[PDB]
C-alpha cells in the first residue's frame, strides 16, 4: 500500500543491508526462510507489511530490495548465510573485477554491462508495488562503486521516474581517520550527483560513532557490525510511520517538506538519544525530557561537526514508545529558551513533531538496552558545511600535483570533469554561508512615516 | 423540521467527529450497532436533526468523511462506534496532501471533491427542510485546509440560503507540531472571512490549560480536547433538539452575533468544570454558572477577553432554572465590567433557556462570545508570515504544485484589513 | 478637487399618470428644493450642487436640460482631463424609475444619447482630427456586470464561467480574463455597445417595463502615443475612463417583486447600502483631518463587504476624478425615497479626490534634471561663466 | 350572542394562551378533554358559555382560538401535553424555520406562505359566529414572529372584517433586563400596526410583573408561569362583563368609548390590585378601599412608569365579587380628594365603573390566594411616553452606525423604512405631551 525500495551498492551498502533487514524480520516477527508462524498462530493478520516484504500465494515474504556489488566475496556471503533463503536469487553481481577505488571504473567503464539488468529488476520491483513512496538507496563515498556506479543509477533513475522521492544513507570520509588514500577524489566526484538528483541526502561518519560505542555503550573495541546496527535503528525509526499506528504520523514526503527549505541545503544530520548499555540502562529515567536534551547534545552527533559553530534551519523528531504530547510540547519549549541552540530568525517555528506507539525492538545479541521510549532527529543546519570544507583542503593538496590522476584519465576521463566539480562544490559551500546570515537590520530601507 | 448535515476533514477533524457522535448518541440514547435503547419519551422526537432511519428501526448518522491517507478511515472503523456510519460516506484518497496547502486545495483534493460533493448532494436531497452545514478541521495542516476551504467554496456556491459552520483547531502560540503553518493558516483564513457565517476559534494552548488548572489531570491526551469541544458543539444546537422556554435556533444566533458580514469569529467556553474530587464542596447554580462562563482562564482560544472589547456575548442555559436569576445575572456582569463591553449597543447579551440538561448534570451553560482580542491571535501569525515571506523560507513547494506569489500577497493584505476592522472599534471613546 | 455632482429630474411615468400625483421638486440656477407633501407648508428644504437639470419640459426651451446639455457640461470636462492624463469617472444613482440608464445610454436611435456615446464620439473625433506623423492614438474598451456578486462579461461570446476578482499588490483590484478589445472606428465600437446590451440581463416589474438586475461599468483605456523617434518618447500617457449604471433600490411592497425577482432585489440594496456607507465614511475621512488637525486619525475604510465598492476603491478615493449624476421622480409618491438620494447626493460633494499625472520615474527625473541642468547652463554660458 | 375570537403568535403569545385558556376551562367546569360532567349532574343551565367554547353535538366544547407560529417545538407541547384533546387538531405551524428575531423575515420572506391558512381558518372560526364582537390578539414585541406575523395579520384583517373591534395584549420591552440584542429595530418598526390597525392596544413589562411577584407574593425566582397566570387573570377581568351577571356590564365597545378620546392615544395601562400571597392574605380586610387603593400605587403597575409624572386622562374600574355600588362611589371620591394624582382639565368626570358578582377563581398550584373582592384597573395617562422614551433612545445608538441592518436588507426591506417608522412614532409620542397642555 506504501511500498519503498532499498537499493544498497558496494560492501558498506550490502552489510548495512544485512543490519537493516534483520531489524526488520525481527520486528514483524518473519523467520529467516521467510515463513510467517505467529500468522497461522494467530489466524489471520495484516503482519505481512507490504512497506517492505511483498507475499507469494504459499505465504513466503520476500523483501522488497535489491543488492548491487562488482566484488562476488560479498555477495557470495549472503547467498550462503544464514538468509539464503529470504532473498530472490535475483542478487545483480557483476563476474569480473571490481572499480578497484576508481571513480571511472564505476561510473563508465565497469558500470556499464550490468546497469541495464540492475534497471530491468528494479523496473519489476516498481511494477509489483501499488503506489510507491520513494526510494532509499544505501552507499558509501570513497570507494569505487559506491560513487561511481551510485551517480549513474540516480542519473537514470530521475530520467525513469522523476516525480517519486529519493532519499540517501551515505558515509562521509572521516576527518582523521580514512581507510584510503584517493579518498577525497572519489567524494568531490560524487557531490554533484549526490546534489542535483538526490531529495534528500543524511550523511554519517565512522569516527563519531566510534566515539558513540566507546562512551555510551562501553564498548572499547568495537567493529563494523554495531555501525550498522545503529544505522538500522536510525532508518527503521525513520520509516515506522508508515507501518505501525500512531498519534502523529508522518509520511516520506512529510520530512522534505518540513526539513529542506530550498532545494539545494537538503543534507541534513541524524541522531538517537537512548543509547545506552544494559547495566547503565538502570540508574536512569530515561523520561522524554532527558532524551530531548539528549538530542540536541554536541557530543551525540553522529557527524564530526559542532552544531554550537552554526544555526539549526529546522528539526524534526520523531518518538515512538509509550509518550504523550504533553511532555512533547515541554520539552519542546524548554529547549527554546535556551542560548546556546541557535535558530536563523526566519523560521520562528522550527519543529517538526511525530509520535509512534511501536516501542523499538532488540536484537539477540546486541549491545543496546531495552527501553520503552526513543526518539530520532533530523536537524538540518549550517554547522555541515565546516565538514566539507576540511574535505576540500585535502583534495587541493593532491591536485596541485596531479597525483594519481592518470588512473582516473586512463579509464575515460577527461581531466577537467575534476576542477569543474570542486567549483560545484564551492558555489554549495557559498550558498550555507549566505542562508545563515541574519537577515539585514531592517531589510526594507527604513519606515516611519505619515500615516 | 431544520436538519443539519456533519462533515469531517482531516485527521484533528475526523477523531473531533469520532467523540462528538459519542456525545449525542448517549444523549438521545443509541446503542454502538444503531438499535435505540432510551428510556425517555423526548429522545426520538427529534432524532431527525442529526440522524436517517433504516428500515430495521435503526438509525445511521448524516455524516460525511474525507481525507487524502486510508489510516484515519481505518482508525475509525476499528472502534467501539466504527459501524454506525454508512459505509459509502467514507470517502478517501491515497498519497496525502502531505501538510501542503497547494497540494489539497489544487492537486490533490481536485480529484476527491467531485465524490465528496456526489455524496453531499444525495445526503442533503433526502433531507425534508435543510437548516445548515458544519465542518471540522485543523488549520495546520494540508488536508484539512485545502479541502475544507474547498468544499465551503463549492457548497456555499451551490447551497447559498443556508448557514455554515465551522470549529477550526487553529495555530497556538507557543505549541508548534509542523513548520509550516503560517502560510497555510493565512491561506485558509482568507477563504474563511469569505464563505463562512460562522467560526469559532479552537486552540490546543487554551484546552491543556483549561485540563491542567480546572480539571486537574495528570495526563491529558487528545481524547479529553475532544471531550470538550464535543460538549461545546453539543451546547450550540441543544435548543434545535429539545424544548424549551427561550429558543434559539443557528440563525437566531447568527443574526444576534454579526453585527456586520466580515466579524463572525467566536471565542466558545463551557460550564461547570470541576475536576472530579471538588464537586462535593461546589454549590450548583446559575450565578456560579455565570462566574466560571465569564471567567478568562474558562475561554478555549487563548485570547484574552480583557484586552479588547465584548462586541456581543451569548449564553445558552440547559436545566430547570428560573429566568430572573438568568436575567438579573446578565445584567449584573454587565454593568459591574462595564469598561469590557462596547457602548454604541444598548444591549449586547443573548440568552436562551432549554429544559433538559445532560444526563450526568443537574445545570450547565455554553458561551459564544465576539470580542476585538481576537485579533491579536491574527497578528502572531501575520507577524510569522512576514519572517518566512520576506525570503522565501519553503515556497517552492507551493509554486511547484501551481500557485503563484501574488496569491500569498493578497491573503496576507485580506488578514491586515480584517485586523484593522476589528480595531477600530476595540478602542474606548468612538461613543456616538 | 471635490467629487462633482449633477442632479436631473426626469417627466412622469404612465404609472404616476394613472394613479394621481403632483410636481414636488423644483430648483433654480445650481440649487434644488424638495417639498414635503406629507406635511405641506411647513419645511421646504434646499440642497446646493454643482449641477441641478430639469428635463421636466420638453416644450419649453426655459431653464431644460438636454442630454446634450448635460454631456457638456461633465462629459466634456471628464474627457479633457482624461486628455490631460487624469483617470476620470461618473456614474450614476437613484431609485427604481429615477432615469440613470436613460441618462448613460439614453436612445441611440434618437438624436437625444447619452453621455455615454457622446463622450466616444467627441473622443474618436479628437483623435481623428488630432493624428499626424508624430501622433498617434490607442484605445481599448472593456465592459463588465456584476448580477449578484458575480462578474459577467458582455463582450465576450457565450462564456457561462464567472469571472475572479484578484488583488494586483501595485496595481490594486482587477478582474481576471476580462475581455479587453481594441478599437479604431466608431462602427466597431458602436457594434461592440450593441452586443454588450443585448447580453445585459434584465427583468420586467411593475416600477418599469424593462428594469436593470445588475450593475454595469464602462470601462476605456486611452494611450496617447507621442512619436518623435529623434527625441520624444512612445506612449506617452495612459488613461482610465469609466462609467457606472447601478442598479434602482428596490422597495418590494411597491414593486411587486416575488420569487427570483425579491432575491436579486435583496442583493441589490445589500449593495447600495454597503455604498452608501462607504460614502458617508469616505466623506467624514476626507472632511475631518483636512480641517481639524491634520493629525491623519487612522480611521480606514472598508471598501471589502461588496465586490462593486472593491472594483471601485480607486475611484471612490485615490488616484481619480470623479461625479455623480442622481436621477430623480417629481411624483409625490415617492417624496421619501428622492429625499434620500439628495442627502446621499450632499454626502457625495464633501468627498475629496487625490489624483496625479505620472510616467516611468526615470524618464521624469531625468527630464527635470536636464530642464534644470539646462536653465542653469544658459544663466553661466549668458555670463561668460562655463 | 357574545363572541370573542382569540389569536396568539409567537412562543409569548402560545405560552399565555395556555395559561389563559387553563384558567378558562378551570372556571366554566370543562375538563382537560373537553367534556363537562357538570351538565349531566345539574342538567340544566348555561356553563358552556358561547363566549369562548363552541359546543358540538356529542357534548365535547372546542375553544375559539387560533394557534400560530414559524417552528414546531412549542405548539407540539400543546399537541402531547394534559390539554390535546380539547383543541382542534389544526394549529398552524411552519414546517420551515423560526423568523430568527427578524421583522423581514416574519412580514416578506417566510410570514407569508402560512398566512392564508391562517386567514381560512379565522373565516371558518367567524362564519359559526352569530354576533361576534372583537378579537384578542396576543403577541410580543421583540419577536420576529410576532411583530411581522402580527402586522400582516392585522393588515389582513382590518381589509377583510374593518368594523369590528381588535384589542392587543403586548409585551413591551423592558429598560434594563432583555433576550435579545436587536430588540429595539424590532419593537420600532412595528408601530404602524400597533397605532393604524389596532383599536386598544395594553402593554406590560416583564421587569414589572417581576417585582410584584418578589415584593407581593413572596416569590423569589419566578419564572414565565406566574407571569402568564396573572396576565391571563387581567384578561378574564376585562371579558368577564360578557359571561357572567352583575349590577354594571360593560361591553368592549363600553371600554373603547371610555378610554379613547381621541383615535392616536389608544394605549392604556392595566393593573390588578389584590395579588397576595396565602399566608398575607390574613391579617387584612381587603376591602374595597383598600384594593382600590393598591390601583393607584407607582409600585403596583405592570409597566415601568410613574403615574405621577403625567396626568390622567381616563380611568375604568371592573369589580369582581362582593362589592355594592355604595362603597365604590366613596372611594371614587378619596381618590378625587388625593391630590397627589392629577386629571386633565377636559376630563371633569374621569371614571367608568362596572361590577360583576363571579369573584375570581384559583387555579390549583398557583400562588395567588383566595379572595372575595377584586379590581382590575385600565387607565389612559400621559406617562406611557417615558417607557417609549427610552427605547428611541437605544434605537439611535444602533442606527447610526447602521448595526445588524444587513439581515433586514437581505430579506426584502429596504433601508430608508427603518428612519420613516422612527418619524412616526416620534410624531406619536409629540400628541401624547400637547393632550395635557392645560387649556387656556
Ligand atoms: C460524579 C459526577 O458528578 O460525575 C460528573 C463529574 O464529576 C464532572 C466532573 C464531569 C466529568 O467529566 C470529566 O471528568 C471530563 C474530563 C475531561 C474532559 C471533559 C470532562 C464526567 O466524566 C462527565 C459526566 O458528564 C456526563 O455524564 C454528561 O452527560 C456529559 N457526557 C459526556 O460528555 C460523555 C462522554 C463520553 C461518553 C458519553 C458521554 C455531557 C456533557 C455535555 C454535553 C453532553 C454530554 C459527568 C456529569 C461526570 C463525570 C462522569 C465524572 C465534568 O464533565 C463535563 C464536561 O460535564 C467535568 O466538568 C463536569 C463536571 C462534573 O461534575
Ligand atoms: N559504517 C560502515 N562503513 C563501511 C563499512 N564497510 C565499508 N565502509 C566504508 O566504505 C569505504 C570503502 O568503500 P566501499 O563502498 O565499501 O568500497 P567497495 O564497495 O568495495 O567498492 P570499491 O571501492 O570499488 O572496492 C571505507 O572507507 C569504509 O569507511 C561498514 O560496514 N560500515
Ligand atoms: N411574559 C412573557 N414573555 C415572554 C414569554 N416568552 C417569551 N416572552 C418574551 O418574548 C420575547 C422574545 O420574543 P419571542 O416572542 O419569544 O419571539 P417569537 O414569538 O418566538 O418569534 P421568533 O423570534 O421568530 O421565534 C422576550 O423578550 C420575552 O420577554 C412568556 O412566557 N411570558
Ligand atoms: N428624462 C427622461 N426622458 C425620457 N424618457 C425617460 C426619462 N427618464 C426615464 N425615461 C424612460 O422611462 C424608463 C425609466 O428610465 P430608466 O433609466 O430605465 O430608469 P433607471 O434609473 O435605469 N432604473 P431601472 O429601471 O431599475 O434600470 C426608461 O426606459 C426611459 O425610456
Ligand atoms: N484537538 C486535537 N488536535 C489535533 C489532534 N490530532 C492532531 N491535532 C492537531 O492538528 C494539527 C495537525 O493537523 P493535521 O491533522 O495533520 O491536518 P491534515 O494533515 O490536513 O489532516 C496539529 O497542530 C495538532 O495540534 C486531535 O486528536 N485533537
Ligand atoms: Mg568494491
Ligand atoms: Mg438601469
Ligand atoms: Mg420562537
Amino acid at each position: 500500500m506504501r511500498e519503498c525500495i532499498s537499493i544498497h551498492v558496494g560492501q558498506a551498502g550490502v552489510q548495512i543491508g544485512n543490519a537493516c533487514w534483520e531489524l526488520y524480520c525481527l520486528e514483524h516477527g518473519i523467520q529467516p526462510d521467510g515463513q510467517m508462524p505467529s500468522d497461522k498462530t494467530i489466524g489471520g493478520g495484516d503482519d505481512s507489511f507490504n512497506t517492505f516484504f511483498s507475499e507469494t500465494g504459499a505465504g513466503k515474504h520476500v523483501p522488497r530490495a535489491v543488492f548491487v556489488d562488482l566484488e562476488p566475496t560479498v555477495i557470495d556471503e549472503v547467498r550462503t548465510g544464514t538468509y539464503r533463503q529470504l532473498f530472490h536469487p535475483e542478487q545483480l553481481i557483476t563476474g569480473k573485477e571490481d572499480a578497484a577505488n576508481n571513480y571511472a571504473r564505476g561510473h563508465y567503464t565497469i558500470g556499464k554491462e550490468i546497469i541495464d539488468l540492475v534497471l530491468d529488476r528494479i523496473r519489476k520491483l516498481a511494477d509489483q508495488c501499488t503506489g510507491l513512496q520513494g526510494f532509499l538507496v544505501f552507499h558509501s563515498f570513497g570507494g569505487g562503486t559506491g560513487s561511481g556506479f551510485t551517480s549513474l543509477l540516480m542519473e537514470r533513475l530521475s530520467v525513469d521516474y522523476g516525480k517519486k522521492s529519493k532519499l540517501e544513507f551515505s558515509i562521509y570520509p572521516a576527518p582523521q581517520v580514512s581507510t584510503a588514500v584517493v579518498e577525497p577524489y572519489n567524494s568531490i566526484l560524487t557531490t554533484h550527483t549526490t546534489l542535483e538528483h538526490s531529495d534528500c541526502a543524511f550523511m554519517v561518519d565512522n569516527e563519531a560513532i566510534y566515539d558513540i560505542c566507546r562512551r555510551n555503550l562501553d564498548i572499547e573495541r568495537p567493529t563494523y557490525t554495531n555501525l550498522n546496527r545503529l544505522i538500522s535503528q536510525i532508518v527503521s525509526s525513520i520509516t515506522a510511520s508508515l507501518r505501525f499506528d500512531g498519534a502523529l504520523n508522518v509520511d516520506l514526503t512529510e520530512f522534505q517538506t518540513n526539513l529542506v527549505p530550498y532545494p539545494r541545503i537538503h543534507f541534513p544530520l541524524a541522531t538517537y538519544a537512548p543509547v545506552i548499555s544494559a547495566e547503565k540502562a538502570y540508574h536512569e529515567q530515561l523520561s522524554v525530557a532527558e532524551i530531548t536534551n539528549a538530542c540536541f547534545e554536541p557530543a551525540n552527533q553522529m557527524v564530526k561537526c559542532d552544531p554550537r559553530h552554526g544555526k539549526y534551519m529546522a528539526c524534526c523528531l520523531l518518538y515512538r514508545g509509550d509518550v504523550v504530547p504533553k511532555d512533547v510540547n515541554a520539552a519542546i519549549a524548554t529547549i527554546k529558551t535556551k542560548r546556546s541552540i541557535q535558530f536563523v530568525d526566519w523560521c520562528p517555528t522550527g519543529f517538526k513533531v511525530g509520535i509512534n506507539y511501536q516501542p523499538p525492538t532488540v536484537v539477540p545479541g546486541g549491545d543496546l538496552a531495552k527501553v520503552q521510549r526513543a526518539v530520532c532527529m533530523l536537524s538540518n543546519t549550517t554547522a555541515i558545511a565546516e565538514a566539507w570544507a576540511r574535505l576540500d583542503h585535502k583534495f587541493d593538496l593532491m591536485y596541485a600535483k596531479r597525483a594519481f590522476v592518470h588512473w582516473y584519465v586512463g579509464e575515460g576521463m577527461e581531466e577537467g570533469e575534476f576542477s569543474e566539480a570542486r567549483e560545484d562544490m564551492a558555489a554549495l559551500e557559498k550558498d550555507y554561508e549566505e542562508v545563515g546570515v541574519d537577515s539585514v537590520e531592517g531589510e526594507g530601507e527604513e519606515e516611519g512615516e505619515e500615516y | 423540521m431544520r436538519e443539519i448535515v456533519h462533515i469531517q476533514a482531516g485527521q484533528c477533524g475526523n477523531q473531533i467527529g469520532a467523540k462528538f457522535w459519542e456525545v449525542i448518541s448517549d444523549e438521545h440514547g443509541i446503542d454502538p450497532t444503531g438499535s435505540y435503547h432510551g428510556d425517555s419519551d423526548l429522545q426520538l422526537e427529534r432524532i431527525n436533526v442529526y440522524y436517517n432511519e433504516a428500515t430495521g428501526n435503526k438509525y445511521v448518522p448524516r455524516a460525511i468523511l474525507v481525507d487524502l491517507e486510508p489510516g484515519t478511515m481505518d482508525s475509525v472503523r476499528s472502534g467501539p462506534f466504527g459501524q454506525i456510519f454508512r459505509p459509502d460516506n467514507f470517502v478517501f484518497g491515497q498519497s496525502g496532501a502531505g501538510n501542503n496547502w497547494a497540494k489539497g486545495h489544487y492537486t490533490e483534493g481536485a480529484e476527491l471533491v467531485d465524490s465528496v460533493l456526489d455524496v453531499v448532494r444525495k445526503e442533503s436531497e433526502s433531507c425534508d427542510c435543510l437548516q445548515g452545514f458544519q465542518l471540522t478541521h485543523s488549520l495546520g495542516g494540508g488536508t484539512g485546509s485545502g479541502m475544507g476551504t474547498l468544499l465551503i467554496s463549492k457548497i456555499r456556491e451551490e447551497y447559498p440560503d443556508r448557514i455554515m459552520n465551522t470549529f477550526s483547531v487553529m495555530p497556538s502560540p507557543k505549541v508548534s507540531d509542523t513548520v509550516v503553518e503560517p502560510y497555510n493558516a493565512t491561506l485558509s483564513v482568507h477563504q474563511l472571512v469569505e464563505n463562512t457565517d460562522e467560526t469559532y476559534c479552537i486552540d490546543n494552548e487554551a484546552l491543556y490549560d483549561i485540563c491542567f488548572r480546572t480539571l486537574k489531570l495528570t495526563t491529558p491526551t487528545y481524547g479529553d480536547l475532544n471531550h470538550l469541544v464535543s460538549a461545546t458543539m453539543s451546547g450550540v444546537t441543544t435548543c434545535l433538539r429539545f424544548p424549551g422556554q427561550l429558543n434559539a435556533d443557528l440563525r437566531k444566533l447568527a443574526v444576534n452575533m454579526v453585527p456586520f458580514p466580515r466579524l463572525h469569529f467566536f471565542m466558545p467556553g463551557f460550564a461547570p468544570l470541576t475536576s472530579r474530587g471538588s464537586q462535593q464542596y461546589r454549590a450548583l447554580t446559575v450565578p456560579e454558572l455565570t462566574q466560571q462562563m465569564f471567567d478568562s482562564k474558562n475561554m478555549m482560544a487563548a485570547c484574552d477577553p480583557r484586552h479588547g472589547r465584548y462586541l456581543t456575548v451569548a449564553a445558552i442555559f440547559r436545566g430547570r432554572m428560573s429566568m430572573k436569576e438568568v436575567d438579573e445575572q446578565m445584567l449584573n456582569v454587565q454593568n459591574k465590567n462595564s469598561s469590557y463591553f462596547v457602548e454604541w449597543i444598548p444591549n449586547n447579551v443573548k440568552t436562551a433557556v432549554c429544559d433538559i440538561p445532560p444526563r450526568g448534570l443537574k445545570m450547565s451553560a455554553t458561551f459564544i462570545g465576539n470580542s476585538t482580542a481576537i485579533q491579536e491571535l491574527f497578528k502572531r501569525i501575520s507577524e510569522q508570515f512576514t519572517a518566512m515571506f520576506r525570503r522565501k523560507a519553503f515556497l517552492h513547494w507551493y509554486t511547484g504544485e501551481g500557485m503563484d506569489e501574488m496569491e500569498f500577497t493578497e491573503a496576507e493584505s485580506n488578514m491586515n484589513d480584517l485586523v484593522s476592522e476589528y480595531q477600530q472599534y476595540q478602542d474606548a471613546t468612538a461613543d456616538e | 478637487a471635490s467629487v462633482k455632482v449633477a442632479v436631473r429630474v426626469r417627466p412622469f411615468n404612465s404609472r404616476e399618470m394613472s394613479r394621481d400625483s403632483k410636481c414636488i421638486i423644483q430648483m433654480s440656477g445650481s440649487t434644488t428644493t424638495i417639498v414635503n407633501p406629507k406635511q405641506p407648508k411647513e419645511t421646504p428644504k434646499s440642497f446646493s450642487f454643482d449641477y441641478s437639470y430639469w428635463s421636466h419640459t420638453s416644450p419649453e426651451d426655459i431653464n431644460y436640460a438636454s442630454q446634450k446639455q448635460v454631456y457638456r457640461d461633465i462629459g466634456e470636462e471628464m474627457l479633457q482631463h482624461a486628455f490631460e492624463g487624469y483617470n476620470v469617472c461618473i456614474f450614476a444613482y437613484g431609485q427604481t424609475g429615477a432615469g440613470k440608464s436613460y441618462t448613460m445610454m439614453g436612445k441611440q436611435e434618437k438624436d437625444q444619447q447619452g453621455i455615454i456615446p457622446q463622450l466616444c464620439e467627441d473622443l474618436f473625433s479628437r483623435i481623428n482630427d488630432t493624428t499626424n506623423d508624430n501622433m498617434s492614438y490607442s484605445v481599448e474598451v472593456s465592459y463588465m456586470e456584476i448580477y449578484c456578486e458575480r462578474v459577467r462579461d458582455l463582450l465576450n461570446p457565450k462564456n457561462k464561467g464567472n469571472l475572479r476578482v484578484r488583488e494586483h499588490p501595485l496595481l490594486g483590484p482587477y478582474v481576471e480574463d476580462l475581455s479587453k478589445l481594441a478599437v479604431t472606428s466608431y462602427n466597431d465600437i458602436q457594434d461592440l455597445m450593441d452586443s454588450g446590451n443585448k447580453a445585459r440581463t434584465v427583468a420586467a416589474t411593475n416600477m418599469n417595463e424593462t428594469s436593470s438586475r445588475s450593475h454595469a461599468v464602462f470601462n476605456i483605456i486611452f494611450t496617447q502615443k507621442r512619436h518623435d523617434a529623434e527625441t520624444n518618447i512612445t506612449t506617452e500617457k495612459v488613461s482610465k475612463i469609466s462609467l457606472v449604471d447601478l442598479a434602482g433600490s428596490e422597495r418590494a411592497d411597491s414593486t411587486g417583486a416575488k420569487g427570483t425577482r425579491l432575491k436579486e432585489g435583496a442583493n441589490i440594496n445589500k449593495s447600495l447600502t454597503t455604498l452608501g456607507k462607504v460614502i458617508s465614511a469616505l466623506a467624514e475621512m476626507d472632511s475631518g483631518p483636512n480641517k481639524n488637525k491634520k493629525k491623519k486619525k487612522t480611521d480606514f475604510i472598508l471598501y471589502r463587504d461588496s465586490v462593486l465598492t472593491w472594483l471601485l476603491r480607486e475611484n471612490l478615493g485615490g488616484n481619480s476624478r470623479t461625479a455623480m449624476v442622481a436621477a430623480l421622480s417629481p411624483a409625490d409618491i415617492n417624496y421619501d425615497e428622492t429625499l434620500s438620494t439628495l442627502r446621499y447626493a450632499d454626502r457625495a460633494k464633501q468627498i475629496r479626490c487625490n489624483a496625479v499625472i505620472n510616467e516611468d520615474p526615470n524618464n521624469k527625473l531625468i527630464r527635470e534634471l536636464k530642464d534644470e541642468v539646462t536653465r542653469l547652463r544658459d544663466l553661466l554660458y549668458a555670463q561668460g561663466l562655463g
